[PDB]
């Protein structure tokens, strides 16, 4: 099968600058590779056929130029609508291919993240369940690194993660982390941590709390 | 105004059949080619084939002998149909045109064995119940349901500012999701805040107070 | 117009047909030679009152509309007149449509009957693509 390999995997732009996107196939493919764009909660949108054809109805900044194995799609000062993810896609032989994907996002000032971290509620652990919550909201970059830790110890098992896409209202990134354990293995230990790590600081934001206090 | 509509089962068992109908209106199956594409998790796209006006199908080998594009010219529909599914299957799936340029709406299917679960729902609040700073964030666990989707507003919508809702994550065959609220401190606990979800697969409403 | 052989064969080359779904340059070349003789505007008259046009003879009752057809289906999505132009881009648009139907290149009587099956690479030969 032929691989379509697109870079970069995400970028950001100041609408109204230019960009170009790439795609990049195993092999030859002639002229034969398309590009679709497509928006949250929204089906794909043809753009560019055939490497370069315009479809009739597609604004005019869009532009295909390439051949052969080397294709990039410019966008002549990127709009507020245009941002979403990028897809490339050939026809040229049986199974047809999409590449990976380039994601489109919104340029705007870093912005550390606003952690808060939660204990497991009574109601859970009468259950039996035991889940520590950490938000980490409006922050950008995107790029985060949250890592949980128990008693000291760093712990990876249990933990899900769960991100938000760009902001609407000010173009910023939420992310929600949860820590689950039994009600048993809760009650065992003693400091829960939540470690954020976030461009905008070298020191990672840190919210904690201990069952030994409140 | 042409117009592709899916519909099919929205939720199929591990090696049951996966079906889907593409109707096409303002124009007539025997006038193109029809696809069917779907869009996994992270998304990635695969396009798993496509039915010519003669008839002939071309599938994608990496579904093996599981799937079947078949047409109805009468009806002015084609059909994809994907049997011995596994939780891998689960996607939002497209049909269009060969052209590109029809899109259907996307369904996503969901293959589990999961039955019908109503969510538990937990308050989230500071620790020590104690607010630190100008401002104060709260929270509501919805964990364990099944399937999507759920509802989730607080204070009955009255409390509609600086509101986080995350998209549900599986969590043991289940959906969890997790939803913050930021106020003022002078807004909480002088006033209830409230969270209300429904879920109605399940028939059910629960109100949780942080 | 009238495509000298190598013209169009480096015309169809940048056009992506060199290798498309299987099938190499020259059994482009070799089917436009004997469909039209590299013409962009030849056209054929049916019985069935339908019409070939362009460089690749594409019917008018399957592939194109030119608005009197019985029975059209327009599969390629375009007006004949498009299969008439001195740019090849529509004709190889809509070939590629055509071969992607489940009888390959089949479908031009003429590659059947003098190209399949012939060393196809002669019709490049020579060029310098």
């Amino acid at each position: 099968d032929i691989v379509l390999t697109q870079s970069p995997a995400t970028l950001s732009v100041t609408p109204g600058d230019s960009v170009s996107l790439s795609c990049r196939a195993s092999q030859s493919i002639s002229n034969n590779l398309h590009w679709y764009q497509q928006k949250s909660h929204e089906s794909p949108r043809l753009l560019i056929k055939y490497a370069s054809q315009s479809i009739s109805g597609i604004p005019s900044r869009f532009s295909g130029s390439g051949s052969g194995t080397d294709f990039t799609l410019s966008i002549n000062s990127v709009e507020t609508e245009d941002f979403g993810m990028y897809f490339c896609q050939q026809s040229n032989s049986w199974p047809y291919t999409f590449g990976g994907g380039t994601k489109l996002e919104i340029k705007r000032a870093d912005a550390a993240p606003t952690v808060s971290i939660f204990p497991p509620s009574s109601e859970q652990l009468t259950s039996g369940g035991a889940s520590v919550v950490c938000f980490l909201n409006n922050f950008y970059p995107k790029d985060i690194n949250v890592k949980w830790k128990i008693d000291g110890s760093e712990r990876q098992n249990g933990v899900l993660n769960s991100w938000t896409d760009q902001d609407s209202k000010d173009s910023t990134y939420s992310m929600s982390s949860t820590l689950t354990l039994t009600k048993d293995e809760y009650e065992r230990h003693n400091s829960y941590t939540c470690e954020a790590t976030h461009k905008t600081s070298t020191s990672p934001i840190v919210k904690s709390f201990n069952r030994n206090e409140c | 105004e042409v117009q592709l509509q899916e519909s099919g089962p929205s939720l199929v068992k591990p090696s049951q059949t996966l079906s889907l109908t593409c109707s096409v209106t303002g124009d007539s199956i025997i006038r193109d080619y029809w696809s069917w594409i779907r869009k996994f998790p992270g998304n990635k796209l695969e396009y798993m084939g496509y039915i010519s006006f003669s008839g002939n199908t071309f599938y994608h080998p990496s579904l093996k002998s599981r799937i079947s594009i078949t047409r109805d010219t009468s009806k002015n529909q084609h059909y994809l149909q994907l049997s011995s599914v596994t939780t891998e299957d689960t996607a939002t799936y497209y049909c269009a045109n060969w052209d590109g340029t029809y899109w259907g709406e996307g369904t996503l299917v969901t293959v589990s064995a999961a039955k019908t679960t109503a969510p538990s729902v937990y308050p989230l609040a500071p620790v020590c119940g104690d607010t630190t700073g100008s401002s104060v964030t709260l929270g509501c666990l919805v964990k364990g349901y099944f399937p999507e989707p759920v509802t989730l507003t607080w204070n009955s919508g009255s409390l509609s500012s600086g509101v986080h809702t995350f998209p549900a994550v599986l969590q043991s065959d289940l959906y969890t999701l997790s939803s913050s609220v930021t106020v003022t401190s002078s807004t909480w606990p002088s006033q209830s805040i409230t969270c209300n979800v429904a879920h109605p697969a399940s028939s059910t409403a629960v109100d949780k107070k942080i | 117009k009238v495509f000298g052989r190598c013209e169009l064969a480096a015309a169809m080359k940048r056009h992506g047909l060199d290798n498309y779904r299987g099938y190499s340059l020259g059994n482009w070349v070799c089917a436009a030679k004997f469909e039209s003789n590299f013409n962009t505007q030849a056209t054929n008259r049916n019985t069935d009152g339908s019409t070939d046009y362009g460089i690749l003879q594409i019917n008018s009752a399957w592939w194109c509309n030119d608005g009197r057809t019985p029975g059209s289906r327009n599969l390629c999505n375009i007006p004949c007149s498009a299969l008439l132009s001195s740019d090849i881009t529509a004709s190889v648009n809509c070939a590629k449509k055509i071969v992607s139907d489940g009888n390959g290149m089949n479908a031009w009587v003429a590659w059947r009957n003098r190209c399949k099956g012939t060393d196809v690479q002669a019709w490049i030969r020579g060029c310098r693509l």
